[PDB]
């Protein structure tokens, strides 16, 4: 029983990961009300 | 999820068409400048003219 | 009496340049060693 174990600090093992993508590209967020979502684009070419 | 009447759709078509015609004018306008300071000559020739 | 200490080092922080590519099997002029530096700095577990 006579052990006297003295505990010191621990580690974290934190990760090298940051978004960089929702933080630079996908910056604006949109919730959904429907199940599907379209993505239309207008191709314009006058003459 | 949010439609409109064909009337405001007609308004949208009118505004878009005005935009397209203005763009076509601005674009065809540079043709003469390109001919002028590209050769010193220009040709104003095309059908219905 | 022997007392062994495993400090907690990982083997991928104990690289040996052994191979055909350490530094001496290269041209000193054309090669940049920084590529090895970042290739080893990935498993840094923090800033170095």
């Amino acid at each position: 029983m006579y052990t006297t174990a003295q505990l010191l600090a621990a580690n974290e093992q934190k990760f090298k990961f940051d978004p960089l993508f929702l933080r630079l590209f996908f910056r604006e967020s949109y919730p959904f009300t429907t199940e599907k979502v379209y993505l239309s684009q207008i191709p314009g070419l006058v003459n | 999820q949010n439609l409109a009447d064909p009337a405001y759709r007609r308004r949208r078509i009118i505004m878009q068409n005005m935009r397209d015609e203005e763009l076509a004018i601005a674009q065809v306008e540079e043709m003469q400048a390109v001919s002028a300071v590209l050769k010193g000559k220009y040709t104003m020739t095309g059908e219905a003219f | 009496d022997p007392v062994e200490v495993d400090m907690g080092r990982s083997e991928e922080n104990n690289i040996t340049q052994s191979g055909g590519t350490e530094w001496s099997k290269r041209d000193k002029s054309t090669y940049d060693p920084t590529d090895d530096i970042e290739a080893y700095a990935l498993n840094a577990s923090g800033v170095v």
